[PDB]
């Protein structure tokens, strides 16, 4: 992809592998191979939870950037 | 928030759904330097990310369990007493979130941006609250356009995607925004491997959806509107 | 949240003390999928981790001065004005911090999870506070047994803990609950080198917690029922 | 442990080493040997501070995991 | 928060200003042990962050797009209504966020500090405002010196500094304090070289702030006192 | 400087180098050369942007640290 | 072994790991896991070679140390 | 050659056969400080070295093809004419190889040592050739002994090995002596990982090659001496 | 190519960068990028020299593999 | 030798020349399995190695100044004395190397093998050598094909090649054969970056000798047949 | 010193640390940091050895360079 | 050979003694491109190796037990039998070994070369023999300077050292010339740490010997000419 070649002549990469089997991990995290990050987008609401409906962040323990 | 120089979305840099390119823009509204902006309902992408972790009965490439996922989020969670009525501060009949990612025009120079917000509705009218949404959606896509030029920041599209849930007496609604940063498992790029990084992020960023469901042997979750938000 | 694949607990996966295998259980709620999940008092536990940082006054393997240690925390502040009545909003009498960590049956595919919480305590009296408490920490036992089934995840054991300070009139009451994520020290393993990483997990995850204090030459600061929370 | 052997095929191992003298390090930190973290429960109360009490969580720069 | 042992501050250990030898303390608080503890304007340490990053309009070494930065951060946003009077609960005429860095006397043992504050002013008293703030200063240099008894950490001295901005009506106010954690730039180090790292940080760490600007070509945005926070 | 010679006895170094082109890179993130962090102070107080103001913190996420 | 604790406190280690499946590799390699060596003895005599007799020291490069 | 502080034997430090223990000297020579040096055939190890790389037919570890791997080798071809003579000076009827490692007493201080020769034989004389081997064995028993005083190295065994082959007319034969310095893959340690190295020498370290052949389901090519040279 | 799919499931890579600007460097050096190395044919007979007619092995140390 | 699972060949595997596909067997030697082995004179790949490296009067992409470069090599040097006629035993009137690396069929399994041979020449008779030369083509291409049974290797094509010269009186000729085992740098992959290694490989894998000259303008030193051995 | 300065913009560096308390080690050898290597003269005659004369090149394994 | 772009020479580039300095020329032949290239006795040079590796008595930074040390050297072994006279082709009554490191102009481009040589003396002339070494050490002065031109390398300085025994009767004479290429211990750099890589060989490349040796505590076994070759 032309941007990752501009992208790498300024020492950035998006490069994130995941060590493990089946699962993901996150940015940042020790063991990871590369130096970037992938991202999606999850809204869900559910009632009785929402973290369960739909795309599975499973037992996760998540930090807030803003 | 925001995901620059070192970020791909799924359903949109990776994985891309054919979805993608079948979309016609809501509206477009004008971005500061004279660009028209378009606007666009995300649940492509949306439908990308549950495709790609599957759900809680049929569980794919979802994060680790105990791993530490930063996540751009925000999320609200709401009461409805039984019966009452002039009920308490925090407490309402309906509940919301949403999230818009917008691409950035050069992401070599500047980020693209995602805007979350969520919030709880106290009429008991679904079909007001609808409305309102549709309403925030264009209101959401403005700020967007104007606060750009702030940091003079030139996007191409923005995606908007909302959901929402109505609780009936003595039930508590939850509504998350969230975006996760992650990194990707091998098995999950055919033709990948441990030894080829680049090259793996290369494939992802060449699949199409429906490919990378055929190659792995994995059920279509989107098929057609399965997923309710 | 959640410790999960990654992780271990000091006084139960690592350093185990005695008292892990002392314990009698407070009681015992049913996790929805059958299993009876006994209730535990985490005060071994905690004062594992005493015994691992030390204290202010004979300092051990503290974290690090200015290091970043995510931690998975909640914590309350209040105040009780001098003598006055009808107080301020954000005032009381007592303040209350708790935790609970719960062992996950199957650590491979499944986490464990902490509860934590906390809150002010509004009357002056300090015994129905205490009753509010195991009250409360009923409650807790209660929640993450059901919301385990959300998940499908089954525990095998949950460890609670609690803290609580009274103030005395015109003193602010502070009560924190926290659980750490961090790395150790290789002066802390006996027989450990930096070139021997796998092995040094595997050292102290077999040396008890009387052991590791006569190995390194330091006083059992849990002594019998040193330490007060 | 047999734990260890059964998440070490999944590509998970639970190595949590810090290099310096005496201190621990937290999880995610540059130059910590593993890709695993070990944890601690910490409940304090104290008033006029309650970090410092017990469990010395001494001048740390904590970050919120939920 | 805190900087400990991995750190160094942009203007006091790196590329330090000459205005910090020039400096002279606005008063000392004395600190518990018998040291007294000179307060000082943080207004060099300030104007030697805005010399690295730049501004939004020449840009410098600023962080890269998309990043994640882990700041120490508090921040505040108010709204003034047209004209209004006995206005809404989170609303004021002003607004003001200020930090102090405090240099720990043994970084070997003990680390150094960041005491971050921020808040709304409701008097349209600009004058009054003001007061108040110095008011605060004295206030916060006083905390700092009680509060490092608690785990025995000795200072040598304190930098606080200050920002504010009176709405007009119908105007919104946001006033931010952050202390941001990064890595340093090659090109940004003359003589510097990826291959070279510990003698890079030993570079900065010996360029004084003029002559940097001057090794690098840029226009000293200190100026004498262009910058107005 | 005598503190880093008696930091490194005891495992600490204040490296901390960013790999890229022009741009600061933030402390835990991969690729980064060395286990140390460099900070620095900024209050800026702006009104309709205060981020925008002076110290360019760029379009950054930023987590927060207490 | 009390030897390698002994070793390990003067910076030697004797890992010595192959990232190959089924196949040792040779010490100094690029991707081996570890500072160490392995070594064993063969002595064989053939005629028509002696290389392939007994241990099978396959179709190795092989470079002489003295 | 030497193996040292870096290194172990197959078959004595690792997967160390019952037959080491089995193993009677053939005779003691004098080293220089006093000790008597124990002197045994190396077959053994020898013997340990095909279980793990196996033969041409049954391949098992063998260094991986193309690879590099480091020996300590010498080695000799000669040629026995058709009928001849008086044959050209760089011909036989028969050739040899030999190798004796010996093992450090220190191993913290001093290394262990490689003697290894080879030579052509000009007599047809078998049993004239396997006499003056014989002789020389007890003559490479000696060099060691007095050699190690050069450096002050002092050893505790040496196991010496040798192999021979007699040409017919009209044939070449090679000798080889060969020790080879390699790391070890992972299906070979039993319970082996690539994350768990150290460990994983401590593995080999404690496997008797019965119980690794077992482990493996390997077919002991050992057998009861199965295996000429 | 086919052929480094197979490869790299047995943990073989061909990968070989040198760091350098325009030099090339040898197998097994420290700083090299991969885990293979990459080979030609040089016969060369010069008079008076051989290596450096033709394809220049410059002032190079080599070792010798057999 | 050899090179096996690791590696590539200049001129076949990597920048592969299209005289490569130009090229005529000079004849096929049966190979011990039935197989036919075509045998190839190697000046296309000598022209590649070449072209890559450069010339002492064009240097490009040289070994660097000191380094250590494992290769696989022979070399002859030898004298003509000041026209002297029955010349002393290491002395001769002219001096040949020769090279021939073959691929094998399934480099998963086997290696492929280089076979370098030299020596010096007796006769004055130029005409001699070459056909003692063709000759020992031959005899090598037998050798090969025989030799491959005994570790039971395929291989598919052999590419041979030979350099030499007559010595005049009273001049020493050197000739060597040397297979280098190297690693590439950046600035010879064109879209090749530090971070992309293992695409770097594939793209050099990917382009003809023709295509990298162009790419990086460098004139094509094979020409037509402007390089002589 | 100028010429690294030269140097490591061409992404050479002359750095060879060892590990190993009091010990030297080789170039090449794995655990060494360092791209580089340092280099020394030995010529010593001794009868009766050699290399255990005046600089001790110890129970060293030494491959050839030429 | 070599010692380039990577290395640098102890005794010249790192620990110099001021011997270097002291140091006359001993002749300038002139090499080819004009420039008059100084010869020096590399006794200096020698004698600092001495002083970092220490003998077998005081034994310093010696190389490690069993290390693989790539060094580049030749050395020679000969024998004088008991009193023969026409004695073996492979005897004589001396041996000598030399060695010469010629520094290059510019190291960016060029390599520093080492040239070494050893051989036996036929003839008991001890007289003989050293003027045979001078003559000899003339002889590769030429070699050098001439050399250079057919890869255009300039040399700035050629030290040469030179080394031999007389055998008496019945003793054999072994003579060798080594280069070893090694890396540094950090006990070895006063103030140097594993952590400070780059700056430790900055340490060693300005402290002088003498420093050194006082420094770590060691004897300058130097002394004044105590070292003889």
């Amino acid at each position: 992809s032309e941007l990752d070649a501009k992208l790498n002549k300024l020492g950035v990469d998006r490069i994130a592998i995941s060590p493990y089997k089946q699962w993901t991990r996150g940015y940042m995290e020790p063991g990871n191979i590369g130096n970037g990050y992938v991202t999606g987008l999850k809204v869900d609401a559910g009632v009785r939870r929402a973290e369960t409906k739909n795309a599975y962040i499973g037992q996760i323990n998540m930090t807030t950037a803003s | 928030x925001f995901t620059g120089v070192q970020g791909r979305v799924i359903g949109y840099d990776i994985l891309r759904s054919p979805e993608v390119d079948k979309a016609k823009p809501l509206f477009t509204e004008t971005q500061w330097d004279g660009s028209e902006l378009p606007i666009y309902d995300a649940k492509p992408l949306q439908d990308a990310l549950v495709e790609y972790f599957g759900t809680e009965q049929d569980r794919r490439h979802y994060p680790a369990p105990g791993s530490f996922i930063v996540c751009a989020n925000k999320g609200v969670t709401a009461e409805r007493p039984k019966n009452d009525a002039d009920m308490k501060p925090g407490q309402g009949y309906g509940v919301w979130s949403a999230i818009a990612i917008s691409f950035a025009k050069d992401p070599t120079k500047d980020s693209s941006m995602f805007v979350e917000d969520a919030g709880v509705w106290e009429t008991p009218n679904e079909d007001e609250l609808l409305e309102y949404l549709e309403g925030r959606r264009k209101a959401m896509a403005k700020s967007i356009a104007e606060c750009g030029q702030d940091a003079h920041a030139s996007f191409e599209s923005s995606w908007i995607g909302f959901a929402y849930t109505m609780m009936e007496p003595g039930q508590i609604g939850n509504a998350i925004t969230v975006a996760p940063y992650v990194s990707l498992p091998i098995d999950s790029i055919p033709g990948g491997s441990i030894l080829t990084p680049d090259k793996d992020m290369e494939i992802m960023e060449n699949l199409t959806m429906p490919e990378w469901l055929e190659k792995m042997g994995y059920k279509s979750l989107s098929a057609n509107n399965a997923l309710k938000y």
